[PDB]
Protein backbone atom coordinates (compact mmCIF):
# COMPACT_ATOMS: atom_id res chain seq x y z
CA UNK A 1 0.00 0.00 0.00
CA UNK A 2 1.66 3.21 -0.84
CA UNK A 3 -0.62 6.21 0.62
CA UNK A 4 -1.17 8.21 -1.41
CA UNK B 1 -5.38 13.02 -11.49
CA UNK B 2 -3.73 11.17 -14.24
CA UNK B 3 -6.86 11.27 -17.30
CA UNK B 4 -9.36 13.42 -16.10
CA UNK B 5 -10.52 16.53 -16.85
CA UNK B 6 -10.63 20.03 -15.98
CA UNK B 7 -13.72 21.17 -13.85
CA UNK B 8 -15.94 23.77 -13.96
CA UNK B 9 -14.25 26.82 -11.94
CA UNK B 10 -15.84 26.87 -8.34
CA UNK B 11 -18.18 23.56 -9.37
CA UNK B 12 -17.01 21.74 -6.43
CA UNK B 13 -17.16 24.44 -3.52
CA UNK B 14 -16.34 22.08 -1.07
CA UNK B 15 -13.03 21.25 -1.78
CA UNK B 16 -9.71 21.80 0.27
CA UNK B 17 -5.78 21.85 -0.38
CA UNK B 18 -4.18 21.05 2.39
CA UNK B 19 -0.76 22.59 1.89
CA UNK B 20 2.78 23.00 3.59
CA UNK B 21 4.38 26.90 2.50
CA UNK B 22 2.04 27.03 -0.60
CA UNK B 23 2.77 23.83 -1.51
CA UNK B 24 0.16 21.48 -2.12
CA UNK B 25 -0.06 17.75 -0.79
CA UNK B 26 -3.68 16.52 -0.28
CA UNK B 27 -7.42 17.28 -1.14
CA UNK B 28 -9.65 17.85 2.05
CA UNK B 29 -13.73 18.01 1.90
CA UNK B 30 -15.40 20.96 4.14
CA UNK B 31 -18.13 18.59 6.08
CA UNK B 32 -18.56 21.97 8.59
CA UNK B 33 -17.73 25.57 8.55
CA UNK B 34 -15.19 25.05 10.73
CA UNK B 35 -13.95 21.44 9.93
CA UNK B 36 -12.22 19.78 7.07
CA UNK B 37 -12.25 15.99 6.29
CA UNK B 38 -9.03 14.45 4.85
CA UNK B 39 -6.95 11.24 5.37
CA UNK B 40 -4.61 11.02 8.14
CA UNK B 41 -1.72 10.11 6.12
CA UNK B 42 -1.53 13.33 5.18
CA UNK B 43 -0.73 14.71 8.48
CA UNK B 44 2.63 13.21 8.95
CA UNK B 45 4.03 16.54 9.22
CA UNK B 46 5.06 19.52 10.65
CA UNK B 47 1.84 21.42 11.72
CA UNK B 48 3.21 25.17 12.46
CA UNK B 49 3.45 24.93 7.95
CA UNK B 50 0.54 23.66 7.27
CA UNK B 51 -2.49 25.65 5.62
CA UNK B 52 -5.91 24.77 4.42
CA UNK B 53 -6.78 26.84 1.40
CA UNK B 54 -10.51 26.98 0.38
CA UNK B 55 -12.60 28.02 -2.68
CA UNK B 56 -10.04 27.36 -5.35
CA UNK B 57 -9.72 26.34 -9.17
CA UNK B 58 -5.64 27.19 -10.20
CA UNK B 59 -3.17 26.16 -7.66
CA UNK B 60 -1.68 29.12 -7.43
CA UNK B 61 -3.76 31.72 -6.99
CA UNK B 62 -4.88 32.92 -3.43
CA UNK B 63 -8.17 31.44 -2.07
CA UNK B 64 -9.38 31.82 1.19
CA UNK B 65 -6.29 30.01 3.51
CA UNK B 66 -6.57 28.94 6.80
CA UNK B 67 -5.03 27.97 9.59
CA UNK B 68 -5.47 24.46 11.60
CA UNK B 69 -6.29 24.94 15.34
CA UNK B 70 -6.34 20.84 16.27
CA UNK B 71 -5.80 17.65 13.41
CA UNK B 72 -7.79 15.23 14.91
CA UNK B 73 -6.57 11.69 14.13
CA UNK B 74 -9.39 8.60 13.84
CA UNK B 75 -8.35 7.16 17.15
CA UNK B 76 -7.89 3.65 16.00
CA UNK B 77 -5.48 5.00 13.01
CA UNK B 78 -2.92 2.45 11.84
CA UNK B 79 -0.06 3.78 9.09
CA UNK B 80 1.40 1.83 6.61
CA UNK B 81 1.67 -1.42 6.06
CA UNK B 82 -1.96 -1.35 8.03
CA UNK B 83 -3.15 1.92 6.53
CA UNK B 84 -6.40 1.49 8.59
CA UNK B 85 -9.24 4.19 9.29
CA UNK B 86 -7.37 6.62 7.71
CA UNK B 87 -9.20 9.84 8.74
CA UNK B 88 -8.12 12.79 9.76
CA UNK B 89 -10.61 15.84 11.03
CA UNK B 90 -8.84 19.28 10.37
CA UNK B 91 -10.30 22.01 12.54
CA UNK B 92 -10.30 25.93 10.88
CA UNK B 93 -9.07 29.21 12.64
CA UNK B 94 -11.99 30.70 11.61
CA UNK B 95 -15.54 29.78 10.30
CA UNK B 96 -16.94 29.86 7.00
CA UNK B 97 -20.00 31.18 5.92
CA UNK B 98 -21.05 29.62 2.75
CA UNK B 99 -21.23 31.50 -0.35
CA UNK B 100 -20.99 30.39 -3.96
CA UNK B 101 -17.67 29.33 -3.84
CA UNK B 102 -16.81 27.61 -0.98
CA UNK B 103 -19.45 25.76 1.17
CA UNK B 104 -19.38 22.18 2.76
CA UNK B 105 -20.46 18.76 1.54
CA UNK B 106 -23.25 17.38 3.72
CA UNK B 107 -22.66 13.88 5.20
CA UNK B 108 -23.81 10.80 4.02
CA UNK B 109 -26.57 8.73 6.90
CA UNK B 110 -24.46 6.66 8.85
CA UNK B 111 -26.71 3.09 7.49
CA UNK B 112 -25.45 4.35 3.95
CA UNK B 113 -24.32 1.61 1.79
CA UNK B 114 -21.91 1.94 -1.11
CA UNK B 115 -22.92 -1.37 -3.05
CA UNK B 116 -20.57 -2.11 -5.88
CA UNK B 117 -22.03 -0.83 -9.40
CA UNK B 118 -22.24 3.30 -7.69
CA UNK B 119 -21.34 5.50 -10.07
CA UNK B 120 -18.90 8.28 -8.48
CA UNK B 121 -16.05 10.90 -8.94
CA UNK B 122 -13.56 11.74 -7.30
CA UNK B 123 -11.58 15.58 -8.09
CA UNK B 124 -8.10 16.50 -6.81
CA UNK B 125 -4.85 18.46 -8.03
CA UNK B 126 -2.74 15.85 -7.56
CA UNK B 127 -0.08 14.34 -10.14
CA UNK B 128 -1.45 14.19 -14.15
CA UNK B 129 1.50 11.77 -14.90
CA UNK B 130 3.50 9.05 -13.18
CA UNK B 131 6.55 10.35 -12.17
CA UNK B 132 5.49 14.11 -13.18
CA UNK B 133 4.36 17.27 -11.60
CA UNK B 134 0.72 18.05 -9.65
CA UNK B 135 -2.07 20.08 -12.15
CA UNK B 136 -2.22 23.48 -12.80
CA UNK B 137 -6.18 23.64 -12.06
CA UNK B 138 -9.05 21.17 -9.82
CA UNK B 139 -9.51 18.30 -12.19
CA UNK B 140 -11.83 15.41 -12.36
CA UNK B 141 -12.22 11.42 -12.66
CA UNK B 142 -15.23 8.95 -12.81
CA UNK B 143 -14.55 5.93 -10.48
CA UNK B 144 -17.43 2.56 -10.37
CA UNK B 145 -17.30 1.06 -7.20
CA UNK B 146 -15.86 -2.45 -7.47
CA UNK B 147 -16.82 -5.92 -5.53
CA UNK B 148 -14.64 -5.83 -2.28
CA UNK B 149 -14.60 -10.05 -2.06
CA UNK B 150 -12.76 -9.29 -5.92
CA UNK B 151 -10.57 -6.58 -5.05
CA UNK B 152 -9.36 -8.98 -2.75
CA UNK B 153 -8.47 -11.70 -4.98
CA UNK B 154 -4.78 -12.71 -4.41
CA UNK B 155 -3.69 -11.19 -7.71
CA UNK B 156 -5.07 -7.53 -6.66
CA UNK B 157 -5.39 -6.18 -2.71
CA UNK B 158 -4.33 -9.66 -2.32
CA UNK B 159 -6.85 -9.92 0.94
CA UNK B 160 -5.99 -6.62 2.62
CA UNK B 161 -9.20 -4.46 2.50
CA UNK B 162 -11.71 -4.41 5.59
CA UNK B 163 -15.53 -3.47 5.37
CA UNK B 164 -14.97 -0.07 5.58
CA UNK B 165 -13.01 0.41 2.25
CA UNK B 166 -14.65 1.16 -0.83
CA UNK B 167 -12.63 -0.43 -4.09
CA UNK B 168 -12.41 1.73 -7.45
CA UNK B 169 -12.23 1.91 -11.32
CA UNK B 170 -12.13 3.90 -13.27
CA UNK B 171 -13.01 3.36 -17.38
CA UNK B 172 -9.95 3.18 -18.81
CA UNK B 173 -6.89 1.23 -18.14
CA UNK B 174 -4.89 4.77 -17.85
CA UNK B 175 -6.92 6.95 -15.59
CA UNK B 176 -5.84 6.86 -11.72
CA UNK B 177 -5.98 9.31 -8.79
CA UNK B 178 -2.45 9.85 -8.06
CA UNK B 179 0.14 11.37 -5.79
CA UNK B 180 -1.70 14.93 -4.32
CA UNK B 181 -5.19 13.15 -4.48
CA UNK B 182 -5.77 11.14 -0.99
CA UNK B 183 -8.40 13.33 1.02
CA UNK B 184 -10.30 14.16 -2.02
CA UNK B 185 -14.39 13.08 -1.31
CA UNK B 186 -15.56 10.20 -3.23
CA UNK B 187 -19.24 11.81 -4.24
CA UNK B 188 -21.16 9.03 -5.64
CA UNK B 189 -25.16 8.67 -7.52
CA UNK B 190 -27.51 11.70 -9.21
CA UNK B 191 -27.70 13.75 -6.36
CA UNK B 192 -23.46 13.61 -5.58
CA UNK B 193 -23.33 12.65 -2.29
CA UNK B 194 -20.50 12.37 0.31
CA UNK B 195 -19.42 8.50 0.15
CA UNK B 196 -15.87 8.09 0.81
CA UNK B 197 -12.44 10.07 1.04
CA UNK B 198 -9.29 8.96 -0.74
CA UNK B 199 -6.62 6.74 0.96
CA UNK B 200 -4.30 5.01 -1.00
CA UNK B 201 -3.11 3.19 -4.26
CA UNK B 202 0.36 1.31 -5.38
CA UNK B 203 3.57 3.12 -6.00
CA UNK B 204 2.62 3.04 -9.94
CA UNK B 205 -0.50 4.85 -10.20
CA UNK B 206 -2.34 3.30 -12.88
CA UNK B 207 -1.54 -0.42 -11.97
CA UNK B 208 -4.34 -1.73 -12.68
CA UNK B 209 -3.86 -4.78 -10.09
CA UNK B 210 -4.23 -1.92 -7.12
CA UNK B 211 -7.19 -0.44 -7.94
CA UNK B 212 -7.52 2.81 -6.15
CA UNK B 213 -9.28 3.04 -2.96
CA UNK B 214 -10.72 5.29 -0.48
CA UNK B 215 -12.46 5.35 2.79
CA UNK B 216 -16.44 4.61 3.35
CA UNK B 217 -17.43 7.91 5.27
CA UNK B 218 -20.93 6.43 6.69
CA UNK B 219 -19.11 4.52 8.99
CA UNK B 220 -17.61 7.15 10.71
CA UNK B 221 -19.99 9.78 10.48
CA UNK B 222 -21.04 8.85 13.64
CA UNK B 223 -17.12 9.76 15.26
CA UNK B 224 -17.45 12.87 12.82
CA UNK B 225 -20.07 14.60 14.64
CA UNK B 226 -19.29 13.57 18.07
CA UNK B 227 -15.60 15.48 17.07
CA UNK B 228 -17.49 17.98 15.16
CA UNK B 229 -19.85 18.77 18.22
CA UNK B 230 -22.76 18.91 16.48
CA UNK B 231 -25.89 15.93 15.81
Amino acid sequence: KVPL
Amino acid sequence: IIGGREVIPHSRPYMASLQRNGSHLCGGVLVHPKWVLTAAHCLAQRMAQLRLVLGLHTLDSPGLTFHIKAAIQHPRYKPVPALENDLALLQLDGKVKPSRTIRPLALPSKRQVVAAGTRCSMAGWGLTHQGGRLSRVLRELDLQVLDTRMCNNSRFWNGSLSPSMVCLAADSKDQAPCKGDSGGPLVCGKGRVLAGVLSFSSRVCTDIFKPPVATAVAPYVSWIRKVTGRS
